């Protein structure tokens, strides 16, 4: 929900 | 290139060497019928399918109300100023990010790819 | 048990103050996002005129698409910064995740500055719609 390389 | 069927038939030709004379020939298995051959060439593959997409685009997505358009693009035969664009919108098309054009307003339906 | 009496008198607490920063700092967030957009609105008026070349390794769909989460994951970033800068010493986010205790500084970042990109099985949100995200949306839109 962060982003492409955190978390969804 | 095509496929061409049988006059008595209608079943499916087949190409056929004429061995006496060197002509291809296309004959029909179920029966005696036998045409020569124009074309001279049987089985085309372009395995790169490089295909200009403007054959399948239609006319009518011009009236797609979900379909993004820009009035800087005018069109080639009318000069419409709306013209309504979109990507390939096919599977297997490569790689290709191009915008496709369709001119709105009636029955004018110009497709050009810039 | 010394330190939670010490805490009794200090006392610890959250509030939506803590979330609240700078008017400089939400106008900076702003301006970043702006700047953002627009980048990757150029992205894709290059990718669109056919501009854009593939990455070595990836198609032309997956270079386009690795630019656009790059320019996105650096305004997130960027604006998370900015609010880690407005963070005061009483801050009590900060005071969370400096000792270690919760949180972190992805959380402070999302509370005060951007969620951030929310990415479906490692990809952007997918077309779940005829090539659209939402019926909202125009079909063919791989804007932010
Ligand atoms: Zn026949
Ligand atoms: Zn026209």
């Amino acid at each position: 929900i962060w982003g492409i390389g955190c978390n969804p | 290139v095509g496929i061409r069927f049988c006059q008595e038939c209608n079943n499916m030709l087949y190409p056929k060497e004429d061995k006496e004379n060197r002509i291809l020939l296309y004959a029909c298995r179920n029966c005696d019928y036998q045409q020569e051959a124009d074309n001279s060439c049987i089985y085309v593959n372009k395995i790169t399918h490089e295909v200009d997409e403007l054959t399948q685009i239609i006319a009518d997505v011009s009236q797609d109300p979900t379909l993004p358009r820009t009035e800087d693009h005018p069109c080639q035969k009318c000069g419409h100023k709306e013209a309504v664009f979109f990507q390939s919108h096919s599977a297997r098309a490569e790689d290709a990010m191009r915008l496709y054009y369709v001119c709105t307003a009636p029955h004018c339906g110009h497709r050009w790819t810039e | 048990t010394v330190i939670n009496n010490w805490l009794l008198i200090e006392g610890h607490t959250i509030g939506i103050g803590d979330s609240i920063a700078d008017s400089k700092t939400y106008q900076d967030i702003q301006n970043t996002i702006k700047k953002a957009k627009q980048d990757v609105i150029e992205v894709i008026e290059k990718a669109h005129n056919n501009e854009l070349e593939p990455t070595p390794g990836n198609t032309l769909r997956q270079t386009f698409e690795n630019q656009v989460n790059r320019i996105l994951n650096d305004a997130r970033d960027k604006t998370g910064s900015s609010a880690q800068k407005s963070l005061s010493e009483y801050n009590n986010f900060k005071s969370m995740v400096v000792s270690g205790a919760k949180g972190s500084k992805i959380n402070i970042s999302q509370v005060i500055a951007v969620v951030g990109q929310q990415n479906v099985e490692g990809k952007r949100i997918p077309f779940g719609f005829k090539h659209r995200t939402l019926p909202h949306f125009i079909k063919d839109d791989y804007g932010p």
